[PDB]
Formats: C-alpha cells, sequence, structure tokens
RNA sequence: CUUGAGUCUCGUAGAGGGGGGUAGAAUUCCAGGUGUAGCGGUGAAAUGCGUAGAGAUCUGGAGGAAUACCGGUGGCGAAGGCGGCCCCCUGGACGAAGACUGACGCUCAGGUGCGAAAGCGUGGGGAGCAAACAGGAUUAGAUACCCUGGUAGUCCACGCCGUAAACGAUGUCGACUUGGAGGUUGUGCCCUUGAGGCGUGGCUUCCGGAGCUAACGCGUUAAGUCGACCGCCUGGGGAGUACGGCCGCAAGGUUAAAACUCAAAUGAAUUGACGGGGGCCCGCACAAGCGGUGGAGCAUGUGGUUUAAUUCGAUGCAACGCGA
C-alpha cells in the first residue's frame, strides 16, 4: 500500500552472470523447478549457434529490441466513467515485460518442445514474428495511438 | 482582444486578454440563467470572501 | 489555383466538437477541417490533441494555393482554442494576429434552462 | 412656550415612479458569395438537420427580448419591487447655517388604495426560452430526470385576479442602555500642503458585552430596559376543509366549523448510527504479477427430489472436507 523499499536483488545467470538474464530464467521458471528452466532456456539460448554461428550473446538483447514497448494504457476511475490515460514504461519493466511476451507467447507456439519452441521465438523476435512481436503494436495501438487522453 | 507581433514566434500574449472575458462569461451563460439563484449565491459567496 | 497568399483562419472551438476553416481575406472558404472527420468520432474528439490533428488536415486541402501567412479567429470556448493555433504554427504557416471572436452578448437572449440531473 | 411634528431656503446621493426616445453586443430568421461531407447532441447514443449542398465562413436585410463590463458585503422604495444612454412629468430621504408655525402628534377595527409570479378577457406582438404535446434515449417499467422539436405563456396596451417560504418566518411610533472593525452618503474643521487627518448627522454590514433566551442565538438597526396603539395564538389529525355569506369572467379568494379520532403533534440541543457528504488514513481491499475455481471425470457436503427411514443440528460474510 504505502510501503516503500527497494527491488529484490536477483542472482545472475548460472554462467554469464547477468541479472537481466537472471529474472529472465525466473519469469520462465515454473513450479519452482528452476533447474528445468535453466536446462530449457540456457540450451535454446546457445542453440542459436546452429541458427547462426558465432558468439551468440547480444542476440538475446537484440531480439528483445523488437519486443520492447515504451507506452501502455491505464484505466482511471475518474470523470464518472473510466479513463485510459496511456503512459510510457520505465526501463525497470520494459526489459521485464518483454521477457513475458517472449515466453508467455512462446509456449503456445506449439512446436517440437518448450526447449526449442522457445529458441525459434527469439529468432522471430528480432525478425518480428509471433504474438510476442504482435503484442507490441497491438498494445501501441492504444497508447501514443490514442493520446486524446494521454 | 487583438493580438499582433513582429518577429515570427508563437510566444503567446493571448492569455493576456484571458482576464476580462474568455471562458468564464461564456460558461457563465452556457446553461440556463439564474434569477434568484444568483442574487442569493452571489450574496453568500461574498460571505466566503472574509477569511 | 488562386494563390490567396494570406487569409484568416476561423477556429469554431466548441465542446462536443471543434472545426477550423482556413478562409481567405474577404472570408471565402478555402479549406476547412473537422474533428468529427478526423478518424476518431463519437466524443473521443473534443480533447485539444485531437483537434490539432483536425485543423492540420487543412494543410492538405488548402495547401493547393500557397498561404504564406494568416491570422487566427478563435470563437467559443472548448478544447481547441489553443491546440489549433499551435498545430498551425508548426504546419509551416505564419501569423499576423490572434483574436477571440466568441459571441459575448449583453444579456440579450435568455439561454436554455436545460441540464438538471 | 419649544425640544415633538410641520413649512420655507440651499445643497446632496439614488436601478423610486409614469411617458417618449435612442445605442451597442448576441440569438433567430430571409437573401446572396465562398466552400464540401459532415453537422448537431449525449455518459454514450438516437431523433433531427446535410449532396434539393448543411455546418463553417462572409455580405446585406428583417425582428423581438434583455441591457456584459461598471456591480459592490452597493443604492432607492411602504411593501411588491426597481439596472444601458438621453429627454419630459413626478415622489420620498438626508445635511446645514438658519427663518417660520406652535402639540397641529402616535397608533388605528371598519374603510380606501397599492400587490411577485402563475392565471383570465379584448386586441396587438412573438427572437430566445418553455407547461402541453410529439419524437429519440434511459429503465424492470419511466405517462420523469437527458436529447431533438414545440403551443399557450413569457413582451405591449387596457381591464381582472389578489396569492407567495409576500421572510428579518421578528407590527408601527418614541426614550434609555459597554464596545470593536467596515460600507455608503451630507456637513464642519485641519501647514486643506496628501492618498489625506480630526470630529458631527442619515442609512447599512460583520463580530460581540451586560441582559434576555428552552437552546440556537438576539445583542444600541435588540429577541436587553420601558411606554402608546393595533393584528394574532390557545394540542395533533380531521381542516384553512365543509356549510352560509361576500368577492370573482373563471380559476378560485376571503371569512370559517362540526362529527369523529389520537396521546401526542412540536421546538432547540445531545449521544450515536447512516449518507449514492467532505478531509485524513490503514488491510493481498484494489492496482502489479503467480497459480487457481467456473467447463471435465472422481471425492465431499448441502438444497432439492425421493424414501418406511433417508436421524438431529449447522444456513450472508460468521452455513456446506461444518458438530463427525
Ligand atoms: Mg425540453
Ligand atoms: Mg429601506
Ligand atoms: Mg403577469
Ligand atoms: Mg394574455
Ligand atoms: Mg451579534
Ligand atoms: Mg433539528
Ligand atoms: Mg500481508
Ligand atoms: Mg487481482
Ligand atoms: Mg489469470
Amino acid at each position: 500500500r504505502r510501503r516503500v523499499i527497494g527491488q529484490r536483488k536477483i542472482l545472475p545467470d548460472p554462467k554469464f552472470g547477468s541479472e537481466l538474464l537472471a529474472k529472465f530464467v525466473n519469469i520462465l521458471m515454473v513450479d519452482g523447478k528452476k533447474s528445468t528452466a535453466e536446462s530449457i532456456v540456457y540450451s535454446a539460448l546457445e542453440t542459436l549457434a546452429q541458427r547462426s554461428g558465432k558468439s551468440e550473446l547480444e542476440a538475446f538483447e537484440v531480439a528483445l529490441e523488437n519486443v520492447r514497448p515504451t507506452v501502455e494504457v491505464k484505466s482511471r476511475r475518474v470523470g464518472g466513467s473510466t479513463y485510459q490515460v496511456p503512459v510510457e514504461v520505465r526501463p525497470v519493466r520494459r526489459n521485464a515485460l518483454a521477457m513475458r511476451w517472449i515466453v508467455e507467447a512462446a509456449r503456445k507456439r506449439g512446436d517440437k518442445s518448450m526447449a526449442l519452441r522457445l529458441a525459434n521465438e527469439l529468432s522471430d523476435a528480432a525478425e518480428n514474428k509471433g504474438t510476442a512481436v504482435k503484442k507490441r503494436e497491438d498494445v501501441h495501438r492504444m497508447a501514443e495511438a490514442n493520446k486524446a487522453f494521454a | 482582444i487583438k493580438v499582433r507581433e513582429n518577429e515570427p514566434f508563437d510566444v503567446a500574449l493571448r492569455r493576456f486578454k484571458r482576464s476580462c472575458e474568455k471562458a468564464g462569461v461564456l460558461a457563465e451563460v452556457r446553461r440556463r440563467e439564474f434569477y434568484e439563484k444568483p442574487t442569493t449565491e452571489r450574496k453568500r459567496a461574498k460571505a466566503s470572501a472574509v477569511k | 489555383r488562386k494563390q490567396v497568399s494570406d487569409g484568416v483562419a476561423h477556429i469554431h472551438a466548441s465542446f462536443n466538437n471543434t472545426i477550423v476553416t482556413i478562409t481567405d481575406r474577404q472570408g471565402n472558404a478555402l479549406g476547412w477541417a473537422t474533428a468529427g472527420g478526423s478518424g476518431f468520432r463519437g466524443s473521443r474528439k473534443s480533447t485539444p490533441f485531437a483537434a490539432q490533428v483536425a485543423a492540420e488536415r487543412c494543410a492538405d486541402a488548402v495547401k493547393e494555393y500557397g498561404i504564406k501567412n494568416l491570422e487566427v479567429m478563435v470563437k467559443g470556448p472548448g478544447p481547441g482554442r489553443e491546440s489549433t493555433i499551435r498545430a498551425l504554427n508548426a504546419a509551416g504557416f505564419r501569423i499576423t494576429n490572434i483574436t477571440d471572436v466568441t459571441p459575448i452578448p449583453h444579456n440579450g437572449c435568455r439561454p436554455p434552462k436545460k441540464r438538471r440531473v
């Protein structure tokens, strides 16, 4: 409610050691079976070699670029009815949010297996594909697209 | 209300005339009139202006 | 294809809607805009940032001439008395004089009772 | 006789009244130019208006109503009420040197007259607004609130009706009784050297002392202390009704009961509860997410239904894997 502290410092990736990738595995994690999450994403994250052939590291961030929004809505119980006054999105959630769309939509892909069903999505991310990239504009069509209230 | 300035710029000067008429004596009309509602509320809002 | 060069621009700023017409010097229609005609309708218009996109549409119909300068006629209150003039200042047009031509009587006609909820 | 009351003089302020003019802003409408697919409206919408060209815009014209700013806690009036500028006829209030009359005064049943708005009659007028009425919407319904229209009416003359929370809910006249701040208007005075400063009258706001008051509150403009005259009240309902009279064109007004019925009706103030009142707060209350229930098969309980019995209980959050 009124509580005001700090964020929960997360433990970096099991290898590259990166908070950005840390909360990534967590957002992807399920049933506290964190192990699988690693062995499911950490693989597809490197399986990019077969998909490219080099130091697959920045590919992740570059892939998220096509999935990084900067405007969202927010209904407000004002003016009798309910406003929508859209507002941008700070970095703290930008990177986070995206990760959800990248995973929460990579599951309904319906491919070989979550391990790979995820990999492909990354390539589709930077190359614009799947609901992951969709959600962006499908969301932007509200904010910045309806500044009439913003 | 009459604006006019040299050196093209969209400064303003406009809200200067916005202190004598403007959206005020406008909304004043807008809806119905007043009659007894004013002479009263005009003499009660006056009480407010005391402290 | 007349090339009026310069002509005042009326900004009928209202509540339920706003419309700006870039008429000529004498007062002839050269190009008018409209919020209702600016995609969004219903009531989503009104808002200033919604009228600006309307009047700006004139620079697409009244641009056939070559208005190098123009005045502004703001009439009636509502979200479109400022927005309009602004969008016009960016559209590339000039300016010669801003003025409010809102009909402010002297207690003439008796306004409608209306509203009572 | 002169201090009450009044007359005269000379000034002052005023939306006091009656008549006649006149000005500017805006609305609507008529005509024409430009220009083009929307306008208008609402919470949304829809009716409605638009390609027979609206809306917008500009030019010219017609007409009616009301007078932004000044405008105020302001002013004038017996009350009701009275706002643009100009003229004509007219009433009252106040101050000051004074001069004059000489108690000629106060109140006032009955009586006469004036009375918001709505309404009525005859004849005018009619822009805007708007009972009625008609559409559209809302809703369970919506003979409403909202929206699009709109007739009487609102305006004028002349006559009628006399009511209002016609309220300060506080009759008129007079004399007394601590104070403070302010408004408006007259007058005397002060290096009048000033915006100005000191008094002395009229009217008027707000606070408040004594006192008064059931309390709220009133408090030199009293609801305080007194005096003169008048109107009025005597529990609530029935009822400002019936009947009769009087008045009215008619609405209806005025005067004004009983039967029967209840044990109260009522006034202010206190405590709290509540408010689709306000201010400030906290709770996984919401918002942010993670996973569910609602569908599915099975378990369990319950209401049903059934049964000879389906033992009793638990039933809004606090009942149902509860007493078991
Ligand atoms: Mg109506
Ligand atoms: Mg008086
Ligand atoms: Mg009348
Ligand atoms: Mg009549
Ligand atoms: Mg007092
Ligand atoms: Mg009470
Ligand atoms: Mg907690
Ligand atoms: Mg939630
Ligand atoms: Mg969910």
